[PDB]
């Protein structure tokens, strides 16, 4: 009936109103081969989308014009839109209305700028775009609670009482996964895995999906597990190279506990939330102890939500209950989350139209935000 | 031991050595495992393969060169330790490890093995009582008096820009690339495959980086002087062999800044350098732009520190000052502040004895390190 | 519509034909059998005259299209089967024959490894050209001809020649008119070649170990036919003697230089996806490769040569699935240029058009502008 559209800061995921399953499951990354004194091969593309870009990962220089989610050169992902469609569900935009993902303290033009390529290029009938938090929530069934929401360009702790706007406790958080990736390579350097183009990263962001974990006791963890070389486990690459990794695992996702690792200037991802957590009314924020919501797709972990929940519970007062609301699912929920959000009878009429954004020009984003 | 300690100029391509006090590296030579170019098998061979200098500087048609360090990744270990045993000789040391403190030198993106390999080798087979590993950037800085800089070497490989202020130890500001004059050099004698010069021996080769570093530049108008019908200028080689050169003596080298048809598109130094710019901030990189320092042999080019300040010039905005310092002895600097270095009293407490090498060994490198 | 002229070329030989011909119409190698001289001087020279070798390209290529042609081709395009390493210069001396002196209507540039790709119309590739007196190695990622990684070393049958006429002063049983070792002094390197051509047979792996025997510490020299030459010129070669020539492709002691070294290294710069790829993705071109009893004792040795040091830990367990030439491997190069110039008149805009050359003057080959 729409098009429930996610954008994922490094996958991607799409689908018409109502979809359960996201047809367009393919890389949100850009691609495009060494354009050198050599010819085509056989003719082929220039631009490599997603799963191209993924086969041919040797040379299609793996880019992004997501900045944690702050896309630069719009082309790109409007391209691959288009090519989205006329891949997946080869429908024309301008039958079926639009739903979009955004992430809060975004500069409105980016909005702006993804809205007139909606109306001035796709020409959708109507468009919407809503933050992934709220669709997280919805897949949750709740109005009140802290809708830590954590995508792998990004991070944004969400506490919602009642479903009402509380940005002020509401931060943006540029934490991704390829941040750690970022880290994870360069300690892989130096341990004689010395790899360098974004190929690599994307074998060991799936080898991050495999292994790495959370740990408990970082330094104690650590100093058993360099104690424990059983726990080095390996794994021979899909190149002739194995691996070995006990502390890499769980040393890796340290650095959102502790920015001490890259300097962010900044808190550990717990105590980052509960700073969050502190911006509000604490007798409503028993509620948000109580409505831990631990969302977002990079929260996909094992042993993390004890380990964040023991933080913030030994910030916590004991009374203060942590109650963990994490499905494995909840990377799915954004956009399932969209695809039922879609569904939603004051969301049929809640819309910008083709007449209702030309009419107002950009300046429609700020009250049809949310 | 409470000698005259070694003062090494290190290097993947030039590794030069003498001691402190003296004012020059007593032994300059380069990097070079030199082997036959003949089976070795039938009596009256070139065996032993411990050719470095005369030996190596005599035999032409019959030696098949070898490098160890390749970008600061050595693997010629044993071969390592027949160079250094000819350094141990009487014609270079005329001492010995145990006879005299050593220093070592090295660069970022260097794994803990080639250190805790090489500690073993100097603190196992030769025993340095008094032995410390360090940078090169430092004795860089230090030959230059600055202690604020952005600090570039240009090795045969081994280039890193990190902006260190006043000795900052700062991890997260490397900006180090592994690329010099030597991959260069190989397509540079690739281009005379194409005009038909085949230099396949490492010593067919050496004389083509004797011709880099002898008849190689930097056009500053690289796509002009290109565009530009070229007159190319006769080379003579030991041989006497007249050989043109033309585009190839300075397409080579500008390509670095701009690695266009490479397949690695690598970028220029000055991109890295920007990118390490973001890395610092305005109030610092206003002052680190007039803090930058050049190191290593490949920045010995005609042209070189001028085409890059074009370079810069179109990168930096306006009301920008850069100073760039670079003096000539870019690889004695290293070997100058290594001897600053030896002068210190505290490098006696930051070197790690032989004993303390056998306490701890890898834990104490790492740690006693810096 | 009109069938482009596909012409071979390499240090060897010359070949040609129509767009799409199925067949040899022609061999005509890279030299020209010049009038008045003895001898047909070649073509393959480098830091020469190019002026002189204007007039030989003007004429030749005037009776070269009358050979494989017997028509003037300013009716269609020419598929140019080139290679790098040539000099651009001479290229350009041959476009300002095509165009300013036969006025053809465009030409196009193409490697032989590229013609090879449209043969087995696939994509990604790892092939080995066996040149005349080189050799040469190039990968494919798929369809993207690999710049970094590649092969190309002066590893070709003229020096196996130079190595037969070492052999020829050493074995030597000529009869008088009863040994004369090398008493006449200059040979006919194409009549070696032809005697290759009927005597060139090529033993097995563990006969290569038995030529490291014969190195130091003999066995097997039959199969063996003497060789008689018209003027009571009869004389014995072993075949151990041309085994050996075929052997000693692979001397790495103390300089690790080798074909299989240049094709694991130029796989060592290839990133993860490429390792797996052209271990899959493998063919061999050239027609010096077309020995008995070559390729499957090399693919032995390269299988063996997986097992070196540091290549069981880097590449070892890999397939390396080989493809196959429909015809015989030298004009399978030749038979992709008239696969490209058969079906792709489209691609016309690709050609090298007259017209910039004539408002040109020049054509910028892989460089800037
Ligand atoms: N088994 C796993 N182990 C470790 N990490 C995992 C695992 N499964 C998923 N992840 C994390 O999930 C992340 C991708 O999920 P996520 O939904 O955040 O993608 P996204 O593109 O950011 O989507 P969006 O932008 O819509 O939030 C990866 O960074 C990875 O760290
Ligand atoms: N005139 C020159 N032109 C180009 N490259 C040079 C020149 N002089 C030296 N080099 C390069 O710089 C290297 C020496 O710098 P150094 O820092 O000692 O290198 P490394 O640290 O890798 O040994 C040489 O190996 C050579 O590759
Ligand atoms: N059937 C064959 N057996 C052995 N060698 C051959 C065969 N056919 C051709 N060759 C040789 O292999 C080389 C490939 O031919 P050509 O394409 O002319 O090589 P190049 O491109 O180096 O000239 C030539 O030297 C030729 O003599």
């Amino acid at each position: 009936a729409a098009l429930v559209v996610d954008n994922g800061s490094g996958m991607c995921k799409a689908g018409f109103a109502g979809d359960d399953a996201p047809r367009a499951v393919f890389p949100s990354i850009v691609g495009r081969p060494r354009h050198q004194g050599v010819m085509v091969g056989m003719g082929q593309k220039d631009s490599y989308v997603g799963d191209e870009a993924q086969s041919k990962r040797g040379i299609l220089t793996l880019k992004y014009p997501i900045e944690h989610g702050i896309v630069t050169n719009w082309d790109d992902m409007e391209k691959i839109w288009h090519h989205t469609f006329y891949n997946e569900l080869r429908v024309a935009p301008e039958e079926h209305p639009v739903l979009l993902t955004e992430a809060p303290l975004n500069p409105k033009a980016n909005r702006e700028k993804m809205t007139q390529i909606m109306f001035e290029t796709f020409n959708t009938p109507a468009m919407y775009v809503a933050i992934q938090a709220v669709l997280s929530l919805y897949a949750s069934g709740r109005t009140t609670g802290i809708v830590m929401d954590s995508g792998d360009g990004v991070t944004h702790t969400v506490p919602i009482y009642e479903g009402y706007a509380l940005p002020h406790a509401i931060l943006r958080l540029d934490l991704a996964g390829r941040d750690l990736t970022d880290y994870l390579m360069k300690i892989l350097t130096e341990r004689g895995y010395s790899f360098t183009t974004t190929a690599e990263r994307e074998i060991v962001r799936d080898i991050k999906e495999k292994l790495c974990y959370v740990a408990l006791d970082f330094e104690q963890e650590m100093a058993t597990a360099a104690s424990s070389s059983s726990l080095e486990k390996s794994y021979e690459l899909p190149d002739g190279q194995v691996i070995t990794i006990g502390n890499e695992r769980f040393r890796c996702p340290e650095a959102l506990f502790q920015p001490s690792f890259l300097g962010m200037e900044s808190c550990g991802i717990h105590e980052t939330t509960f700073n969050s957590i502190m911006k509000c009314d604490v007798d409503i924020r028993k509620d948000l102890y109580a409505n831990t919501v631990l969302s977002g797709g990079t929260t996909m972990y094992p042993g993390i939500a004890d380990r964040m929940q023991k933080e913030i519970t030994a910030l916590a007062p004991s009374t203060m209950k942590i109650k963990i609301i994490a499905p494995p699912e909840r990377k799915y929920s954004v956009w399932i989350g969209g695809s039922i959000l879609a569904s939603l009878s004051t969301f049929q009429q809640m819309w910008i139209s083709k007449q209702e954004y030309d009419e107002s020009g950009p300046s429609i984003v700020h009250r049809k935000c949310f | 031991i409470a000698n005259q300690p070694v003062v090494i100029d290190n290097g993947s391509g030039v590794i030069k050595a003498g001691f402190a006090g003296d004012q020059i590296p007593k032994y300059c030579f380069p990097n070079y495992v030199g082997r036959p170019k003949h089976v070795r098998v039938m009596a009256g061979a070139l065996e032993g393969d411990i050719f470095i200098g005369p030996k190596a500087e005599e035999h032409r048609g019959l030696l098949s060169i070898r490098y160890p360090m390749e970008h600061g990744i050595v693997k010629d270990w044993n071969d390592m330790e027949r160079i250094w045993q000819y350094v141990y000789s009487k014609d270079q040391l005329q001492t010995f490890s145990e006879e005299h403190p050593v220093l070592l030198t090295e660069a970022p993106l260097n794994p803990r093995k080639n250190r805790e390999r090489a500690a073993e080798v100097f603190f196992e087979t030769f025993n340095v009582p008094a032995l410390f590993i360090s940078m090169q950037a430092v004795l860089s800085l230090y030959a230059t008096g600055r202690t604020t800089g952005v600090v570039l070497d240009s090795g045969d490989g081994v280039t890193h820009a990190v902006p260190i202020y006043e000795g900052f130890a700062m991890p997260h500001s490397i900006m180090r690339i592994d690329i010099a004059g030597r991959d260069v050099s190989r397509f540079l004698r690739l281009y005379l495959r194409k005009e038909g010069y085949d230099f396949h021996s490492s010593s067919e080769f050496e004389i083509v980086k004797a011709i880099k570093e002898r008849a190689c530049y930097l056009s500053i108008n690289p796509q002009k002087d290109e565009t530009l019908e070229t007159e190319k200028a006769q080379y003579y080689l030991p041989d006497g062999s007249t050989i043109e050169i033309g585009p190839s003596r300075f397409r080579a080298p500008e390509l670095l800044f701009r690695p266009d048809l490479i397949g690695e598109e690598s970028e220029g130094i000055h991109e890295v350098l920007v990118f390490a710019i973001q890395k610092s901030d305005m109030d610092l990189r206003r002052t680190l732009f007039s803090n930058i320092v050049l190191s290593g042999g490949s920045t010995l080019f005609k042209g070189f520190g001028d085409r890059l300040l074009s370079e810069v010039k179109k990168l930096a905005p306006k009301d920008v000052k850069i100073r760039i310092s670079a003096p000539q002895e870019r690889l004695y600097s290293t070997w100058i502040g290594g001897s600053i270095l030896a002068s210190l009293d505290t490098f006696k407490k930051m070197w790690v004895s032989k004993k303390e090498y056998e306490e701890d060994g890898a834990r104490s490198i790492h740690r006693k390190t810096f | 519509e009109k069938t482009a002229v596909v012409i071979d070329l390499g240090e060897a030989f010359t070949k040609c034909g129509f767009a799409g011909e199925t067949g040899p119409r022609c061999i005509i190698p890279s030299v020209i059998k010049k009038a008045g001289m003895p001898k047909p001087i070649k073509v393959v020279q480098y830091n020469i005259n190019t002026e002189e070798l204007y007039s030989y390209l003007k004429e030749f290529i005037h009776i070269l299209y009358f050979r494989h042609l017997l028509v003037n081709p300013r009716d269609r395009r020419v598929v140019v089967i080139e290679s790098v390493l040539c000099p651009s210069h001479f290229r350009e001396t041959l476009t300002r024959v095509l165009f300013k002196y036969f006025e053809v209507p465009s030409v196009l540039l193409a490697p032989s490894h590229l013609m090879a790709l449209l043969t087995l119309g696939i994509n990604s590739a790892m092939v080995l050209d066996c040149g005349y007196r080189e050799s040469l190695v190039l990968p494919i990622y798929e369809g993207i001809p690999v710049l970094n990684c590649w092969g190309a070393l002066p590893l070709g049958g003229k020096a196996l020649h130079k190595e037969l006429e070492t052999q020829l002063l050493e074995q030597c049983t000529v009869d008088t008119g009863q040994s004369l070792p090398s008493v006449m002094g200059s040979i006919p390197e194409g009549v070696l070649e032809d005697i290759k051509v009927r005597t060139c047979f090529v033993s097995d792996l563990t006969r290569g170990l038995k030529i490291q025997a014969a190195k130091f510490n003999r066995p097997s020299p039959p199969p063996n036919v003497d060789y008689p030459l018209d003027g009571e010129k009869i004389l014995h070669v072993l075949g151990s003697i041309r085994d050996s020539v075929v052997e000693i492709l692979f001397e790495q002691d103390n300089e690790e230089k080798s074909v299989a070294t240049l094709i694991l290294d130029s796989l060592m710069q290839c990133p993860i996806d490429t390792r797996k790829q052209l271990a899959e993705n493998l063919v061999i071109i050239g027609g010096t490769s077309m020995l008995p009893g070559f390729l499957h004792r090399l693919l032995a040795e390269i299988r063996y040569l997986v097992e070196k040091p540091k290549y069981k830990k880097t590449l070892g367990t890999k397939t390396f699935r080989i493809h196959t030439p429909p015809a015989k491997a030298n004009c399978v190069a030749w038979l992709g240029g008239a696969i490209f110039g058969a079906l792709q008149d489209i691609l016309g805009s690709r050609s090298v058009s007259k017209e910039y050359y004539n408002q040109t003057g020049r054509i910028p080959d892989w460089c800037s502008l």
